[PDB]
C-alpha cells in the first residue's frame, strides 16, 4: 500500500 | 516588532522550497486547446490534481523537521493533507497564477467536468472568501505548511513530535499578522478561519468520491 507516495517521499 | 533569526531562517526555508513550484506548460496548454467536453475537462483537472500531489511531496520532504519524524507518521500527514493542500492551492491560482482570459477557460472547463454543483458553489465560495484576505506569498506557504503538519489527522503514533514542528510555524504567522497588519487585530483569526472552512472539503470530497471516468495512482491511493 501507498507504493507511489513512499516511492516519491524516498526518491533523493 | 520582528521575526528573530531563528523564526527569519525558518520562514526562508518554507518560502524557498514554495516557490519552487510551476504550472507546466503542458498543462496550461491543454486548458487553451483540448475540446469543449466533460470527459476532456475531467481529465485535465484530473492530471492539475497528479501534478500537485507531486509538488506536494517535494513541498513537505523540505519542511524543516519532518524528515526526522517517523517514516510511518510521514505517509500519515502526506495522507491526511493531501486534499486540504489541493483545495489551498486551487485558491491560490484563482485569486493570483491564471491570466485573466485563461483563468476564464479554466473556470468553464471546471463548471462542464460533471461535477455536482453541490461540490462547485462551496468551492467557488472558499475562493472568494480566500481571495477577500489579499493573502502574502508567505501566508499561503505558512498555511499550507500548517496544514500539512496537523498533529490531529488519524493514523500518527508520535503526535507530539507534530506539534513540536506546527507550533513555531504559528507562531511565524501570527507575529507575521502583527508586523504587516497591525491595525487589523483579527488578520490571524480570519487566516484560522480559512483553515477550518478547509478542513469541510474532507467530507465535500469524500462525498464527490462517492458519486463515481476513474482516478490516477496518486488520486484515489492518497484519497482512499
Ligand atoms: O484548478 C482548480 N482551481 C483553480 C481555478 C479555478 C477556476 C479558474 C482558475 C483557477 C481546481 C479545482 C478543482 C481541481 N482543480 C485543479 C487543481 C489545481 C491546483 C492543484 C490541484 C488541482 C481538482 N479537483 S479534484 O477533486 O482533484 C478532481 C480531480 C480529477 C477530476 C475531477 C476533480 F474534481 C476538483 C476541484
Amino acid at each position: 500500500d501507498h507504493q507511489l507516495l513512499r516511492y516519491l517521499l524516498d526518491k533523493d | 516588532m520582528e521575526l528573530t533569526p531563528d523564526q527569519q531562517t525558518l520562514l526562508h526555508f518554507i518560502m524557498d522550497s514554495y516557490n519552487k513550484q510551476r504550472m507546466p506548460q503542458e498543462i496550461t496548454n491543454k486548458i487553451l486547446k483540448e475540446a469543449f467536453s466533460a470527459e476532456e475537462n475531467f481529465l485535465i483537472l484530473t492530471e492539475m490534481a497528479t501534478n500537485h500531489v507531486q509538488v506536494l511531496v517535494e513541498f513537505t520532504k523540505k519542511l524543516p523537521g519532518f524528515q526526522t519524524l517517523d517514516h510511518e507518521d510521514q505517509i500519515a500527514l502526506l495522507k491526511g493533507s493531501a486534499v486540504e493542500a489541493m483545495f489551498l492551492r486551487s485558491a491560490e491560482i484563482f485569486n493570483k497564477k491564471l491570466p485573466s482570459g485563461h483563468s476564464d477557460l479554466l473556470e468553464a472547463r471546471i463548471r462542464n467536468s460533471g461535477i455536482s454543483d453541490e461540490y462547485i458553489t462551496p468551492m467557488f465560495s472558499f475562493y472568494k472568501s480566500i481571495g477577500e484576505l489579499k493573502m502574502t506569498q508567505e501566508e499561503y506557504a505558512l498555511l499550507t505548511a500548517i496544514v500539512i503538519l496537523s498533529p490531529d489527522r488519524q493514523y500518527i503514533k508520535d503526535r507530539e513530535a507534530v506539534e513540536k514542528l506546527q507550533e513555531p510555524l504559528l507562531d511565524v504567522l501570527q507575529k507575521l499578522c502583527k508586523i504587516h497588519q497591525p491595525e487589523n487585530p483579527q488578520h490571524f483569526a480570519c487566516l484560522l478561519g480559512r483553515l477550518t472552512e478547509l478542513r469541510t472539503f474532507n467530507h465535500h470530497h469524500a462525498e464527490m468520491l462517492m458519486s463515481w471516468h476513474k482516478f490516477t495512482p496518486l488520486l484515489c491511493e492518497i484519497w482512499d
